[PDB]
C-alpha cells in the first residue's frame, strides 16, 4: 500500500511560483529520505533534490539551486517543494521517491536508489 | 561473550558476484554483527526485510546468518517478493513465504556495466518446473522446447539455458546492472551465534 | 465496418456557402448521435456539433450561429450546411459516428476560404 | 461436451478497437477455449486476474464471457481495477469491486500512435455523475460549470465532456497508447459454455 | 449557530481608500461573512484566491480575517500575487509564497482619479531593501541613492521616498484607479470565530 | 476621521514672512511622521518636509535653509515658519498625517508672493 501521490504540477509562467506536495500513503514516509526527480520530453530523469528522513541533510541540482526549495512536513507525512523564477525549461514530469541514508557522511548530494516511485506531475513553464 | 567482528565489508566490497541460478551463500556464525552502521549506510538500492524490523536489526541476536549474492536488471527486482511470481521467481530462484532476513539491492553499473557488455552473468528462461524455495541449478543440458530429443545438441526445440546478460551504461535502469545480496535468517531456538551491538 | 460517407467540401470564397454531408452505411444499433469534428493543420480535434438524432444540441460558440445541421431520419443522413465563411473557420472535418458499441469516423472533406 | 471454438485471434488480433466511453463488448459462448497460448502470447505485457489464479483458469469452465476492448493512455492503466479510482474510473468505465476476470494490455505505439497525434480516441472527463460497474452511458452534453445554464452552448463556463488524445510515436510511454482488454466472467449458477480441455 | 455581521460596508462602502505605504490592516472576526455576493456583485473586475477557492470561502468558517484595501495602477495589479516580483511584489509588500486569502478588486476611475490629478497616491522607487511577507514600512528617510549621506536633506544622489501619481479620468485602463483589497484568513489552532454560512 | 486644520497663508511680498499650521485632531495611531506639500497650478505634488514627530528631519533643497518646522507635542501640532519668500515657491499647501495606519491630506492653505 506504499502509495506516493504528487499534487500541485501544472503550467505556470515564466517567472511565476508553484508549490508541490507529494503525499504518502500506507507507510511512514517520515523514516524515508525522499528525492525529487524530473524528465522532460527527450531527456531522462534527472535529480533536482533531495532531502533527509529527518529534513537535515540536503541536496539540489545546480540548475534549481538558489530558485527551488525542498521541505517535508513529517507531522503531515508528506513532502512539499516550492519553486520560484520559473523557466520555460522547467516543463517536465516529476516524481518524488524514498531511500535512505546513502553513504558515511550524511548528506544526500549524491544520486542513490529510488524504492517508492509516484505517479508523477507535468509542471509546465511558457509564455 | 564473543568480540570477532562478521565480514560485512568482505560480504559486500566482494570484487566478484555470482549470477542469478548460482549465486552465492555464506553461513555466519561466532562473529560480532553491527546493523545500526549498515542500516543507515544505504550503499545500497533494497532494504526489504521481512518478519523483521530494520531497527531492530543490530539489537538482534541470530543463531546463524546466509548470505546470498547475485546481480539483476532494474525491470525484474520486484518479482523477489514471496508470494509472487517471475521469470526469475519461476526459473531462477524461488523465495519461501515465510521468509525471515532482508533482501538488499544495489545498482553497480561503474562496476558491472562495460560499453561492451558484460555476458558472463547468465539468466535462466527455461525450467520443467519451477524450483523449491532457496534452490540452486548449475545444470548444463540443452532445454527441450518440444518432442525433438537433444541429447545434448542444440537446433530447433533445442534451447541455451542460460541467456547472457547484455550489461553496458547503454542499458536503462530497468536494465543496469544490480548487485543484491539476500540476508537469510532463522529464527529459531539455539545458540544466538549472530548477537548484534549490545552489553 | 460502418464506413462514413463525406462530401461537400472544396475551394469557396470569404462570406460563401457550402453543404456538407456524411452517412453512415454500417449496422448502427440502436440510436446514434453523428458529429463534426474540426482539425487545421498543427491543431488537434475540436468539435463543432455533436447533434444527435433526438436531441441534445451541442452546439459550440466557435461559429455560434453561422452553421446548421439537418437530419434526414429516413436514410439517418446528417448535413452540415455552412454560411458566412471566414478563413479561421477552414480545416478538415471528419464526420462522427458514436453508435451503441463504438465510434468511428469519415475520411476527410477539405474546407479552404480565402480572399 | 461441445464442438465449436471461439474466433480468439479473430476478435483480439483485429485492428479494430474502440475508444473508452465506447469500449467495445463481445458476449463469447458455446466455444471450446485454450486461453494457455495467450497467457504465454506476452503481446498483452499486462496480466492481472482477479478471482481465479490464470493457471487454473485454462481448465475451468464459463457460463459466459464478456470481453470488453479499447486504446488507454500509458499512464491512466491503473485507474482500471476492482474498487479503483481515477478520472477514468469514475468518470469513463468503472469495474465492479467484485470484478471476476482479468486486464490484459499491449503497446500500439506503432499502431495507434501517429506523429501528427491519433485523436481519434475520445474521453470523458466531465460526467454529471460518476461510474457504475459495467456503465456505458454515452452522454456528450456540454456541462455547466458555473450557475448558467448552458443550454448546449459553449462560452463561459460551458465545457465539453470528450477530449481527444495526442498518441504519438513522439509520446511517453505514460503518454502513450496502449492495446487493452479485460476478460469478465459471470460465474453465476448457470450452466457453462466455455470451458478448458479434459474429459 | 453565531449570528453577527462582518463590516463590509466600511471597507467596501468605504469612502476613502489608503496609500500604498501605508497600509490599514482590518481585523475580522466573531461574525458572519457574506462573499458570494461580492462574488455576484458584477462588478469586481479582479477574483483570485490562494488556499480556499472562492466558492468554498462562503462554507467554511475561519478564525481571523485581517484586510488590506488600497488604489493601485491597473497595470501593476499583475505584480500582487504570492512570490510574485516588482515594484510593489518586492519593494511595498509580499505575499508569502504560501498566501492563504484573496485579492480582489475594481477599477475607481470615478472614485479616486481627479482632472487635475489625484496626486494623493504616493509610491516608492527606491529602498534600502525589499521586504518581507506582510511587512508594513512607512520610515520616510531620504534615500541615499549615492555613496554620500544625505543627512534627510534631498539633492545629488539624495531622493525622495515615494512620488505621487497623476490619478486621472484621463489615464488609460492600465494607469487608471484600481480598488483592490488583499485579504488573509486564519485556518489556525483557534476558534472559527469568522463563521455561519453553515446554512 | 482624522482632521487636519490648516492656517497661516495669505498674500504677501517678496522676501516677507508667513506662518503656517496644521493640526491632527484625529485618532493618530501611536507615533506619527507630519509633513508639508507644495502644489503650484499644472505641477505635481512636491514635499516640503517630512519631519517626524521623533526625528528624521526630511527636508528639501529647494528652499534649504530659509524654512522652518516646530513640533508641538502638547497638541501634535507642526508649524511651519517660512522667511524671505519668493516669487517661484509660492503654491498651495498642504499638510499630512502618516500615522500608525494611514495617511490624510490637508484642506489647501494658499501662499501668494510676489512684487
Amino acid at each position: 500500500q506504499v502509495q506516493l501521490q504528487e499534487s500541485g504540477g501544472g503550467l505556470v509562467q515564466p517567472g511565476g511560483s508553484l508549490r508541490l506536495s507529494c503525499a504518502a500513503s500506507g507507510f511512514t514516509l517520515d523514516y524515508y529520505a525522499i528525492g525529487w526527480f524530473r524528465q522532460a520530453p527527450g531527456k531522462e530523469r534527472e535529480g533536482v533534490s533531495c532531502i533527509s528522513s529527518s529534513g537535515g541533510r540536503t541536496n539540489y541540482a545546480d540548475s534549481v539551486k538558489g530558485r527551488f526549495t525542498i521541505s517535508r512536513d513529517n507531522t503531515k507525512n508528506t513532502v512539499y517543494l516550492q519553486m520560484n523564477s520559473l523557466k520555460p525549461e522547467d516543463t517536465a514530469v516529476y516524481y518524488c521517491a524514498a531511500w535512505e541514508a546513502s553513504r558515511w557522511y550524511c548528506p544526500l548530494q549524491f544520486s542513490a536508489d529510488f524504492s517508492s516511485w509516484g505517479q508523477g506531475t507535468q509542471v509546465t513553464v511558457s509564455s | 561473550n564473543i568480540t570477532n567482528l562478521c565480514p560485512f565489508g568482505e560480504v559486500f566490497n566482494a570484487t566478484r558476484f555470482a549470477s542469478v541460478y548460482a549465486w552465492n551463500r555464506k553461513r555466519i556464525s561466532n562473529c560480532v554483527a553491527d546493523y545500526s552502521v549498515l542500516y543507515n549506510s544505504a550503499s545500497f538500492s533494497t532494504f526489504k526485510c521481512y518478519g523483521v524490523s530494520p531497527t531492530k536489526l543490530n539489537d538482534l541476536c541470530f543463531t546463524n546468518v546466509y548470505a546470498d549474492s547475485f546481480v539483476i536488471r532494474g525491470d525484474e527486482v520486484r518479482q523477489i517478493a514471496p508470494g509472487q511470481t517471475g521469470k526469475i521467481a519461476d526459473y531462477n530462484y524461488k523465495l519461501p513465504d515465510d521468509f525471515t532476513g532482508c533482501v538488499i539491492a544495489w545498482n553497480s553499473n561503474n562496476l558491472d556495466s562495460k560499453v561492451g557488455g558484460n555476458y558472463n552473468y547468465l539468466y535462466r528462461l527455461f525450467r520443467k518446473s519451477n524450483l523449491k524455495p532457496f534452490e540452486r541449478d548449475i545444470s548444463t543440458e540443452i532445454y527441450q522446447a518440444g518432442s525433438t530429443p537433444c541429447n545434448g545438441v542444440e537446433g530447433f526445440n533445442c534451447y541455451f539455458p542460460l541467456q547472457s546478460y547484455g550489461f553496458q551504461p547503454t542499458n536503462g535502469v530497468g536494465y543496469q546492472p544490480y548487485r543484491v545480496v539476500v540476508l537469510s535468517f532463522e529464527l529459531l531456538h539455539a545458540p544466538a551465534t549472530v548477537c548484534g551491538p549490545k552489553k | 465496418q460502418v464506413q462514413l460517407q463525406e462530401s461537400g467540401g472544396g475551394l469557396v470564397q470569404a462570406g460563401g456557402s457550402l453543404r456538407l454531408s456524411c452517412a453512415a452505411s454500417g449496422s448502427i444499433f440502436s440510436p446514434n448521435t453523428m458529429g463534426w469534428f474540426r482539425q487545421a493543420l498543427g491543431k488537434q480535434r475540436e468539435m463543432v456539433a455533436v447533434i444527435s438524432s433526438i436531441a441534445s444540441t451541442q452546439y459550440a460558440n466557435f461559429v455560434k450561429g453561422r452553421f446548421t445541421i439537418t437530419r434526414d431520419n429516413t436514410k439517418n443522413t446528417v448535413h452540415l450546411q455552412m454560411n458566412s465563411l471566414i478563413p479561421e473557420d477552414t480545416a478538415v472535418y471528419y464526420c462522427y459516428a458514436v453508435d451503441k458499441s463504438q465510434d468511428y469516423w469519415g475520411q476527410g472533406t477539405q474546407v479552404t476560404v480565402s480572399s
